[PDB]
């Protein structure tokens, strides 16, 4: 199997092929997005393509609907990289389209 | 000879008595020729009472205009006062309370003027508090008060003939009001994302309103509330649930007191029958009664009702527009301070904005102020090359789009009170170009 | 417990069929004994006093509703005002029947007017309809300088901004002027033929003799009018061939009365199913406050919907005015109007009948021409 860490680096390799350099992290308190986030900085530092992460989410809140919203709304960019479980996958993608 | 001008007043603690004897023999040598004043006061503001009372003076006296006072609370009031106008064609003029609201429409034959302020005027003056704080960013909140569209379409209208390209949001409504669910009207109060907010609503829409938004947490710094004269209601008892910062401009007549107020709407008439008897050898005659059927208007009536549009008293401009409203009178920006009052601060002169305070205070919590930690106080000093300082342009009172607005302190000259205008000027140059990059 | 239903009419033959109709309302809306009652009063001549009497015989009666039709006076005479005034100082709401000025339908200054007949300034959706039947692109659009021809131009501009269009030229004449040769002749060099006209009668009769001193009636013109401009003496000044509309049951007071009191009697039904409800005041004297359930009543009676009535379905938009009215569209063929279709709610269906044209022969001309000399 492939670790988060290779799983990360095959998601930045196809934002780099499609010129994607343009991207928002958005995590929840799921085990692991520690070390996802860490990783994806550090990569980004030690890189000269010129990444441009912008609106690091960590949503944080259980779906409060209160702040969820506003932190949606807060990304403005056109690539967003959602680390979840599935059932906050189908919530949070059902608040983007509500969004 | 004298010109008969009744006075009548509301329900705003009915009392005449005391304020009889200040007008008889007053308000003559002043400036007016010859006045006679006719008082009767209405304890109760129903269309019948109304009616009756005003129906009852203008049948003996020979009345040549009226001036209307009411509380702030009823509104009915200007459509009576209209109708009434509309059918005796007796100049008749409101003074306060919310017959002096403006009508937009008003029957072709009446006469009615009002002492206020249309919807566009008052856009004007809070898009220039926004220019001047560089607040480009609003989202427009309404009810379903009548009048909202008009409320909008001064808004598109204002935005467009500017010159700033404003951000205008997604625009809110409120559907319910009194009987808000708290639930539609919650869900849309959390999805906003705007520091400044324009407000149309009534006075209990306003209460409902800024009761939710202190529920939804759009109180306190980060958020700029502006709502014109509609949602201020009595301006010297502030209700509770009114946000500490609230913005709105009123008129020149706030922190003026009732008699103050009356003499003016006299006077008004007074130097309209004037000018009237400076042009034509004879007064302008008077109203007929209630009955009968005065179906058109006699040049006599046409005469008159053009010579008191420009009236100008103690050099305060009292021009009346078509519509039957002030057209350049002299405005007030007012806000809510920590102690809960309606404080003055800023003054709009013939086409200028006057503000008090560089710097917004956003009060956080009761009366603790914050310091806005992305913002900076600079200070600089003119040097030829590199930090030029001119004056604004009179015309309009604003910076060229190349500089920058600066201000200046001074020796002695105790400015803790703030009661002190700008001596404001203009700053462009190398530093300046550095500090905005 | 009784119910109160004002009435504000204009002979004693319509109190009784109003009393009639709601008699009848009453009786096919439950077994349980709700009663609806009814006070009419008469027209007076002078406005004022129609008001006091209003207040003194309606208000009253603690009346839920006030209707107010039409008085004898021939038409356009603003008689509804005083009882509109009156009844919306207490939030009362107040049925028009007959009245079509477009001023009532502002809000800000009527605040508790309904009608079950549309404003003119409506008539100009129909004029849209007939711009996409017949293929028009190019009018000129003639109104009056009042409420009424900015209330119709407006409303004509929006439908035509909604199609990303506009008209050719707008002109406005000020009422009761004789010297509108001026502005035909600046309508005359215009490259657009469909003249689209909104007046009073004898406006409309004054800019149709300009018209045929001018001879702006000839084939290739269309003249586009609305009831008012073919009624009256302007119908003996109209050019042949000019296309008008009527209302159906426009002056029926009769059908309207009925449909209304159904209505009435529907949502004080409805109403009365809800908490917090309070009495009207006797507004006479002694009271100010405004009606607390008024907004609510007013709110229910425009939220309601309906599919039967003499009149047919009625609807009210969010001003207040009726929608889905049909209309009638009429031709004077041979000085006698003849209805060459009908304006079904928001189409235009025509009939078997030729439509005969300002000129001569029957075929559609496009109204505009090319204009080689160029300035
Ligand atoms: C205004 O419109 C009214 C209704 O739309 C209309 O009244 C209608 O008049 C006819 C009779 O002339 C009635 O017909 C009824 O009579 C027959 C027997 O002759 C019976 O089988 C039925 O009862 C039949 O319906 C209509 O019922 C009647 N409608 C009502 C309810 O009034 C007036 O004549 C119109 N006024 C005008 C045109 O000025
Ligand atoms: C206020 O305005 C009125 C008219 O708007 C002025 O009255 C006009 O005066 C001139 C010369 O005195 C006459 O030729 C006009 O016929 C007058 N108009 C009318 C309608 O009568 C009046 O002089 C103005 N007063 C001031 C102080 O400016
Ligand atoms: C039914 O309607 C009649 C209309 O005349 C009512 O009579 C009026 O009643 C009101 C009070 O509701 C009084 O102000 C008027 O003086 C009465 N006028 C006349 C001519 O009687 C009658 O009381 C109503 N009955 C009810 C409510 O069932
Ligand atoms: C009033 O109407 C008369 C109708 O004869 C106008 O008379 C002529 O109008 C035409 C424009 O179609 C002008 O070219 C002529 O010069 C007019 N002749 C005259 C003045 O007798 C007249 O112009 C109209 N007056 C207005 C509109 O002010
Ligand atoms: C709108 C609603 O909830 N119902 C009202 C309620 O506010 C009121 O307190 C009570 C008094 O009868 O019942 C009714
Ligand atoms: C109200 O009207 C006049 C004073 O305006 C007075 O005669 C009358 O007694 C007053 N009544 C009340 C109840 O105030
Ligand atoms: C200059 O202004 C300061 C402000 O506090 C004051 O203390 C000082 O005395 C002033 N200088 C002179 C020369 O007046
Ligand atoms: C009207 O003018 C004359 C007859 O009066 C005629 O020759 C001409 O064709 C007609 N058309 C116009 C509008 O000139
Ligand atoms: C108008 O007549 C048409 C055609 O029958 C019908 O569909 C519609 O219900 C009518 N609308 C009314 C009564 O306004
Ligand atoms: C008649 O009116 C209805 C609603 O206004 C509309 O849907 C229907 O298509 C119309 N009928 C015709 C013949 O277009």
């Amino acid at each position: 199997g492939a670790s988060i860490q290779q799983q990360a680096t095959v998601m930045l390799k196809i934002m780099q092929d499609y010129d994607w350099h343009v991207f928002s992290l958005v995590t929840t308190i799921f085990p692991g997005y520690r070390d996802f986030i860490s990783f994806i900085k550090t990569t980004v530092d030690n890189s000269f393509v010129g990444w441009d992460m912008q609106n690091v989410i960590t949503l944080d809140t259980s779906f409060e609907d209160a702040k969820t919203q506003v932190q949606l709304k807060k990304i403005h960019s056109s690539v967003i990289l959602l680390y979840c479980s599935k059932d906050e996958a189908v919530l949070i993608l059902s608040e983007a389209r509500s969004l | 000879q004298a010109v008969t001008v009744a006075v009548v007043f509301g329900s705003s603690g009915p009392l005449q008595t005391q304020a009889r004897t200040r007008l008889t023999s007053q308000n003559f040598l002043d400036l007016p020729l010859e006045i006679q004043p006719l008082t009767v006061g209405v304890n109760n503001t129903n269309p019948s009472s109304i009616l009756t009372q005003i129906c009852g003076l203008l049948g003996a006296a020979r009345v040549h205009g009226i001036v209307f006072e009411d509380n702030v609370d009823t509104e009915a009031v200007a459509q009576l006062l209209d109708f009434v106008s509309s059918q005796t064609h007796v100049p008749i003029l409101s003074i306060s309370g919310g017959s002096a609201v403006v009508l937009t429409p008003k029957e072709p034959g009446s006469a009615f003027l009002q002492l206020g302020v249309s919807l566009e005027q008052q856009l004007q003056v809070l898009f220039k508090v926004l220019e001047e704080y560089d607040w480009s960013a609003f989202a427009v909140i309404t009810s379903l008060h009548p009048g909202h569209a008009l409320f909008l379409e001064g808004v598109r209208a204002v935005a467009d003939a500017s010159y700033l390209s404003w951000r205008l949001l997604d625009v809110l409504t409120l559907e319910l009001g009194p009987g808000g669910p708290r639930a539609r009207t919650q869900r849309l109060l959390r999805q906003v994302d705007a520091p400044v907010l324009v407000a149309y609503c009534s006075r209990e829409e306003a209460e409902v309103l800024f009761a939710e938004a202190a529920q939804a947490g759009l109180v306190g710094p980060g958020h700029v509330w502006l709502v014109p004269n509609l949602a201020l209601g009595s301006t010297d008892a502030p209700p509770a649930a009114f946000p500490v910062g609230l913005i709105s401009v009123v008129t020149e007549s706030w922190r003026l007191s009732l008699r103050q107020k009356v003499r003016d709407g006299v006077a008004i008439l007074a130097l309209g029958a004037h000018s009237y008897r400076r042009q034509y050898g004879t007064l302008p005659a008077p109203a007929g009664d209630c009955r009968s059927h005065p179906g058109p208007v006699s040049p006599a009536r046409e005469a008159f009702y053009r010579h008191l549009l420009n009236v100008t008293w103690e050099g305060r401009d009292f021009s009346f527009s078509p519509g039957g409203y002030l057209v350049r009178p002299t405005m007030v920006v007012i806000a809510l301070n920590r102690h809960r009052l309606w404080e003055m601060v800023g003054r709009w002169d013939h086409g200028v904005l006057y503000m008090k305070y560089p710097v917004w205070p956003r009060y956080s919590t009761s009366l603790q102020p914050v310091v806005d930690s992305r913002h900076l106080t600079v200070a600089t000093l003119e040097e030829r090359p590199f930090v030029i300082v001119e004056s604004p342009d009179p015309g309009t009172g604003g910076c060229v789009p190349n500089t920058v607005p600066c201000r200046r302190q001074s020796n002695h000259t105790f400015s803790s009170g703030d009661l002190t205008p700008y001596t404001k000027l203009c700053c462009k140059g190398f530093c300046i170009d550095i500090l905005k990059k | 417990k009784i119910v109160n239903i004002g009435a504000v009419l204009s002979t004693r033959k319509h109190e009784q069929m109003f009393r009639e109709a709601v008699n009848q309302a009453n009786k096919r809306h439950g077994s349980w004994k709700i009663q609806l009652n009814a006070t009419s009063v008469t027209h007076k001549p002078n406005a004022i006093q129609m008001a006091l009497s209003v207040c003194e015989d309606l208000i009253s009666s603690q009346v839920y509703a006030i209707l107010v039709s039409h008085p004898p006076t021939p038409n356009d005479h603003f008689t509804p005002t005083p009882v509109s005034y009156t009844a919306g100082f207490y939030r009362i709401p107040v049925l028009g029947l007959t009245t079509r000025m477009s001023i009532y339908s502002d809000k800000s200054i009527h605040l508790s007017f309904l009608r079950t007949v549309p404003p003119y300034s409506h008539q100009s959706s129909v004029w849209f309809e007939m711009m996409r039947v017949y293929n028009w692109n190019h009018i000129i659009l003639l109104v009056s300088d009042d409420h009424e021809g900015r209330a119709a131009q407006k409303r004509l501009e929006t439908l035509l901004e909604e199609r990303e269009s506009k008209a050719e030229k707008v002109l406005q004449f000020d009422p009761g002027t004789k010297n509108v040769t001026a502005l035909l002749m600046e309508a005359r060099e215009l490259e657009a033929r469909v003249i689209i006209l909104s007046a009073s009668e004898d406006d409309a009769a004054t800019v149709y003799r300009a018209a045929a001193m001018l001879n702006m009636t000839g084939s290739g013109y269309v003249w586009l009018v609305g009831e008012r401009e073919i009624s009256g003496n302007a119908l003996r000044y109209a050019p042949d061939g000019i296309i008008g509309l009527q209302l159906i049951n426009g002056k029926n007071e009769s059908a309207h009365i009925s449909d209304a009191v159904g209505v009435v009697a529907q949502a004080v039904h409805e109403l009365l199913e809800k908490e917090n409800i309070t009495d009207p005041p006797r507004g006479c004297v002694g009271n100010t406050n405004i009606w607390k359930t008024g907004p609510l009543f007013k709110r229910v009676l425009m939220s309601s919907k309906y599919a039967d009535g003499v009149t047919g379905r009625v609807e009210f938009n969010e001003d207040g005015d009726r929608k889905f009215a049909n209309y009638s569209i009429m031709n004077l063929q041979n000085r006698k109007l003849v209805q060459v279709g009908i304006y079904n709610g928001t189409h235009v269906i025509p009939n078997d009948r030729k439509i005969i044209w300002p000129g001569g022969e029957t075929e559609k001309p496009r109204g505009y021409q090319m204009s080689t000399r160029l300035k």
